[PDB]
């Protein structure tokens, strides 16, 4: 198998 | 926008990884020796350290690295997979006590996450929840010095 990235977290709370 | 912490998964387990010094670190008890998925195919671990429960791949896309702590503060802050922050007071090289114990579930799926100092710098990687009757009162972790040495 393999590890897949299902999400991300931005520590500073920076919005797009 | 780039994240320093990525929520990763395997066929049977979901946990976290943290980019520090260009490497995507996580706990061996979750990743094992698995490759990390990439839009160009599987990427192999740059580091594998079964003893320290530490593994790392090159930092993926959409990520930005965290800076290691240099203030030696003992007032830590653990970030869970749900973005919650949990104040943890350090008790030693790789142990800390939650200021307010929480149901073990509250911390589930978060091993691999960061333990931040008051400045938001990486103190260590959350390794495991130390709990009594279902209530997590302390935390076990991998200090950044380990990652740093491992990168050598
Ligand atoms: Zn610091």
């Amino acid at each position: 198998g393999s590890v897949v990235i299902v999400g991300r977290i931005v520590l500073s709370g920076k919005p797009a | 926008v780039e994240g320093e912490v990525q929520i990763v998964s395997t066929a049977t387990q979901t946990f976290l990884a943290t980019c520090i010094n260009g490497v995507c670190w996580t706990v061996y008890h979750g990743a094992g020796t698995r490759t990390i998925a990439s839009p160009k195919g599987p990427v192999i671990q740059m580091y594998t350290n079964v003893d320290q429960d530490l593994v790392g791949w090159p930092a993926p896309q959409g990520s930005r690295s965290l800076t290691p702590c240099t203030c030696g503060s003992s007032d830590l802050y653990l970030v869970t997979r749900h973005a919650d922050v949990i104040p943890v007071r350090r008790r030693g090289d790789s142990r800390g006590s939650l200021l307010s114990p929480r149901p073990i579930s509250y911390l589930k799926g978060s091993s691999g996450g960061p333990l931040l100092c008051p400045t938001g710098h990486a103190v260590g990687l959350f390794r495991a929840a130390v709990c009594t009757r279902g209530v997590a009162k302390a935390v076990d972790f991998i200090p950044v010095e380990n990652l740093e040495t491992t990168m050598r």
